RNA sequence: AGCGGCGAGUACACUGUACUUGCUGCUUCUUAGAGGAACAUUGUGUGUCUAACACAAGGAAGUUUAAGGCAACAACAGGUCUGUGAUGUCCUUAGAUGAACUAGGCUGCACGCGUGCUACACUGAUAUAUAUAACGAGUAAAAUAUGCUUGCAUACUUUUCCUCCGCCGAAAGGCGUAGGUAAUCUUUAUCAAUAUAUAUCGUGAUGGGGAUAGAUUAUUGCAAUUAUUAAUCUUGAACGAGGAAUGCCUAGUAAGCAUGAUUCAUCAGAUUGUGCUGACUACGUCCCUGCCCUUUGUACACA
């Protein structure tokens, strides 16, 4: 029916944990043929999780200094970066994208004492942590963030040491070694 | 034979007339095709696989589109062709395949039939933001 | 002197007889000060 | 093939063959232009492939290009009022022309020469 | 790529049915095989817009505003240079100040306009203040865009 | 280099000078203008060239100097010269 | 800094992890083969 | 035959005279016109002086027009009209003739 | 403001179409006179079955549909007598403490703090264009002729707002006119920017980015020096996302981006409105700060 970008419709994914299922929300509702839709969050608890994983990295890389605002060229360099993923990768570009948001979530935080972390919290760390990987494999780093995102979703979803997240993962996870 | 519709939601109001023929649709001089987003026109096109085009190859829906957002634009011409065809089915053509129309829509989704009324407020004193204040010193 | 029709010298409030904030809205020439009192008598009516 | 050392720096060869030529000074890619089209070259090709013959045009172009069909205003200090209508001086020379500018102020030295001399913007920096 | 599948009656009895820009670009390209028109040798020296502190770097820039104006021209049957220059307005940077939208230059789209003139695509008329164009203008660039349609659809 | 420039009428003078003084000259001149360059003009002939003409009184910032009235120190001891002229007076307190 | 050059699957990415050149000769190999940026056939 | 003012309520009584005089004459009377209301607005700050917070205050005048025509005569409806209506609202007059 | 309809078509389809002229079959459409509709609304739940609160639903409208203003009692020894011919008391006027005129100052600067304005790029630097809305706002002087000898006096239109157009000038700007005291002319079948898809570059203190210059050209005002404003060329400081500290902020809002209006002869980098793109997460807490209530202890009451 619909085709992602004219592309994809994932019409098949991977089963992760079938708890960030429900707050990643791929869906027919939430088929799209590219992101910024007219999507509302500011009503309730569950439409910001009904919101497609998608529309929340389009959304979610754009901060950076002056670069704050333009989420049109979000929308650009995350179609691009998708050619690149399932280019350099064999596999789905949408595919490895769940898995890299699944395994690149931190399973807890102390946070004032250790914490378990609520799979909203799981989605929401994970791309924070990999588009903050994103900026700082932008800056100074010779490639272009293109590259870079190819770069780091494959690393973050394959468990590969150059992915940012997974090392501020590791990080954040230490925390309980030390006081739970 | 001749039915003049209209859709408001924000910005852009579309204007579409529903006149016999045999499926000529016009925006403004412009086809369904040139507006630039094929995202949107794709949008537009959902109507016409839920119902079809065989039905729409007799009958002629003008459009005049004028004014507002690239998606207020869309979101009023769909609106404006469902009660457009609505209303040829209910007057000329056939009401029980209307019946059905209605209730294939309305599958789809209620924002179709009727759109949203979200619109922006008038900016509040204390600084450029509507709600935010200049920065304060002590 | 030196008069002319130029500038914030060739009109003034027409009440307090003072150049400092005049407004001309609409030809208003009247200062903030006294058009602040005389706001609902002549008609603006403060509404949102 | 690349790495070309002129008499101001051309070490962007791989880069643009016209950035060879609009890097070399005028950063404010207008007198440059002008004399890259004044010179005929094309953009397509890299300064990698540049030739000493396109250099040489380009000594020649340059050379008082009130000349050349290039107009009086576009040129930089179009009057410097004096006896006649002077020219942009690029490098060396532009530091040396425009050496004799400031140095032709001291007679001056109004308000402005003085303000300058002693540290101060011409129009004001505002460090209130 | 840039077809779509259309299963909506058409009419294709003019330009404004057809792509506008690749139209443009395909327009340039018969203009430069005719070249009915100059350059001109003047345009090479001053930049586009005011705002735009760049040269063009295209050997086009006034071959593509011709063209541009042209299907301004189609679309609006009254425009003037005002209105070109509002329709290529564009920002400018002061420096430390902010950014702020100011028009073009006038004295381009004035020698377009008057190169357009002396090909006779275009005239002028006190009714219809704006520019007009000719009905030999109309049936050329009917034929033109019905040549355009054909050559991408078959 | 200075002869002509003496000699020269103000209508090419100008077109010489800049055009913030050609607005102005244009535009106008002002009586007081003209009464300060009919006494200047005394005191030039009046004065020897031994010394250099006495300043002006009734202080102004405004006076255009025009290049031939070139020798005079004002009542600020910069000197109007050819170079000069176009640039107006000022020759103020700034005191530091 | 800048190394690579024009000396020596047309995707430009691959292409260009394939052979470390700049994106504008990456894209000059891809037309010297073929014949902002495309859909891909 | 067009009205102006600033209060609705004047010219809804002013405009529900015209149509009966009409009615009752049966002339050749062309049909009302509903023009958008302008809203004249103006801001201005509080605080005689300037201490203390700066707080503005907005205004707004709600200003009403519409336009009649009537193949009617000119001195006839001038009457007619001046018996009924307020100083408050002013009238402009014009005829049609088909 | 239109919708038609036919009146002739300019090019195509074949048994209506984009561009045009003109009126009248007609007013949901462009709109406002008017009221209505939203009322825990219907059922499935929590709650002493009371106050209240939940889901689902119709519905544009379910957090009072959101957002705008009005602010009781009492107080501050808060600001203002520099707003007023609102005002007491004291104080002063020909060598004014009234008015005008010349020039100057608040633009001057080791520094510090605000409000802000402009980068640290490739999520970007750059050239082309389509799809772009709203609040907006807008009318006692020119010049000519005569007389005296460019300036003075006297006579005739109205220039003295925004401007459209056609010209000239790279531009700034200059010229002569259409419209309009205004849903009618700028302008509105359309005014900015973040755009757009492909094109030059492809993070190399780089071409990013602009603190910084002299040279000037036109406007503004009689006067622009203290480079008011402004077009070009030359400029190349800091800047690798940021010391101790600290501000504001939950929906078409923050932010980015512009832009209207005011003060206006000229000048936002100020203030007040409007729109576009519609971001990360909270159906919360009393930890800080600061309030409200109850109890309690006071040797505090200027608290």
């Amino acid at each position: 029916d619909i085709k992602l970008f004219k592309k994809w419709s994932y019409e098949e994914i991977n089963i992760a944990d079938l708890s960030l299922v429900d707050c990643i929300a791929v869906s027919q509702k939430a088929c799209v043929y590219t992101p910024h839709t007219a999507g509302r969050y500011q009503k309730k608890r569950f439409r910001k999780a009904l919101c497609p994983i998608v529309e929340r990295l389009v959304n979610s890389m754009m901060m950076h200094g002056r670069n704050n605002g333009k989420k049109l060229k979000a929308i650009r360099i995350v179609a691009y970066a998708f050619e690149i993923i399932h280019l350099m990768t064999g596999e789905n570009p949408l595919q490895v994208f769940v898995n890299a948001v699944q395994k690149g979530g931190p399973r807890e935080d102390s946070t004032r004492q250790a914490v378990d972390v609520s799979p909203l919290r799981r989605v929401n760390q994970a791309i924070y942590l990999i588009c903050t990987g994103a900026r700082n494999a932008a800056f100074r780093n010779i490639k272009s963030i293109s590259e870079c995102l190819a770069e780091e979703i494959i690393n973050c979803a394959n468990e590969s040491s150059s992915s940012y997240a997974i090392k501020k993962k590791d990080e954040i996870e230490r925390v309980a070694k030390a006081n739970r | 034979k001749r039915v003049q519709t209209f859709g408001k939601k924000k910005t852009a109001v579309a204007v579409a007339t529903v006149t016999n023929g045999k499926g000529l649709i016009k925006l403004n001089g412009k086809n369904l095709d040139l507006v630039e987003p094929y995202i949107l026109k794709t949008k537009v096109y959902e109507p016409l696989w839920l119902i079809g085009s065989g039905k729409l190859k007799n009958l002629d829906i003008r459009i005049r589109v004028k004014g507002g957002g690239q998606t207020s634009q869309i979101y009023a011409i769909r609106q404006a062709i469902g009660k457009g065809i609505i209303s040829y089915y209910q007057k000329y053509v056939d009401e029980s395949t209307k019946k059905e129309l209605k209730d294939v829509l309305l599958r789809y989704d209620r924002s179709l039939l009727v759109g949203d009324t979200r619109r922006c407020e008038p900016k509040k004193f204390g600084g450029k933001g509507a709600r935010a204040r200049y920065q304060k010193s002590y | 002197v030196h008069p002319k029709k130029y500038g914030q010298g060739s009109r003034q409030c027409r009440v307090c007889s003072n150049k400092h904030a005049i407004i001309r809205k609409y030809n208003i020439n009247i200062c903030r000060q006294c058009f602040r009192e005389r706001a609902d008598i002549i008609g603006f009516k403060k509404y949102r | 093939q690349h790495i070309l050392r002129i008499l101001n720096t051309n070490v962007d060869g791989k880069e643009k063959v016209i950035i060879a030529l609009t890097a070399i000074k005028g950063i404010g890619k207008r007198m440059a232009t002008v004399i890259c089209k004044q010179a005929n070259v094309d953009p397509t090709k890299r300064a990698g492939e540049l030739t000493t013959e396109e250099i040489d045009n380009i000594v020649h172009i340059m050379s008082t290009p009130t000349q050349f069909k290039i107009p009086d205003w576009f040129l930089n200090r179009r009057k410097d009022l004096k006896e006649g209508k002077n020219i942009h001086v690029i490098a060396n020379q532009l530091d040396s022309y425009l050496r004799e500018d400031l140095e032709r102020m001291k007679k001056i030295r109004l308000h402005r020469g003085l303000r300058h001399h002693w540290g101060l913007r011409v129009r004001g920096q505002h460090t209130k | 790529r840039l077809l779509e599948p259309v299963p909506f009656v058409k009419t294709n009895n003019c330009i404004k049915d057809v792509d506008a820009d690749l139209f443009i670009r395909s327009y340039a390209t018969h203009l430069k095989l005719h070249n009915k028109i100059t350059y001109p040798k003047w345009c090479t020296f001053v930049k586009t817009g005011k705002g735009r502190k760049l040269a063009p770097l295209n050997e086009d820039w006034y071959f593509i505003r011709a063209s541009s104006i042209l299907r301004r021209l189609y679309l609006h049957p009254d425009i003037g240079v005002g209105f070109l220059r509002r329709q290529f307005s564009s920002k400018q940077r002061r420096g430390v100040a902010p950014n702020h939208t100011s028009l073009a230059s006038g004295k381009i789209l004035r020698s377009i306009l008057q190169q357009l003139e002396n090909l006779g695509y275009v005239e002028q008329n006190p009714k219809k203040k704006g520019r007009r164009l000719t009905t030999k203008g109309e049936n050329a660039i009917n034929n033109f865009a019905r040549y355009i349609n054909k050559k991408v659809y078959n | 280099d200075l002869d002509k420039l003496l000699d020269l009428s103000q209508d090419e003078l100008i077109k010489l000078f800049k055009a913030r003084q050609r607005r102005k000259f244009q535009r106008g001149i002002s009586k007081k203008a003209k009464s300060l360059l009919k006494k200047i003009r005394k005191s030039k002939k009046n004065c020897e060239p031994g010394e250099k003409p006495n300043p002006v009184p009734t202080h102004l910032r405004n006076m255009t100097i025009i290049p031939e009235m070139v020798g005079s120190i004002v009542a600020t001891n910069v000197e109007i010269k050819p170079e000069m002229i176009g640039y107006y007076l000022g020759e103020f307190s700034i005191t530091y | 800094k800048l190394n690579h050059a024009v000396f020596i699957v047309i995707t430009p990415s691959a292409i260009a992890e394939k052979y470390k050149v700049n994106l504008s000769v990456a894209r000059a190999v891809i037309n010297h083969l073929a014949d902002s940026q495309k859909l891909y056939t | 035959i067009a009205l102006t003012s600033k209060n609705l309520r004047a010219i809804e009584k002013v405009c529900s005279d015209i149509m009966k005089g009409a009615k009752e004459k049966n002339l050749n009377v062309s049909g009302p016109v509903r023009l958008p209301v302008k809203t004249l607005r103006i801001t201005t700050r509080k605080s005689p002086c300037g201490e203390g917070t700066n707080t503005w205050d907005r205004f707004e005048l709600r200003i009403y027009k519409r336009l009649i025509d009537l193949y009617s005569q000119c001195e006839v409806v001038t009457q007619m009209t001046s018996i009924n209506i307020d100083p408050v609202v002013e009238v402009e007059v014009i005829i049609t003739d088909s």
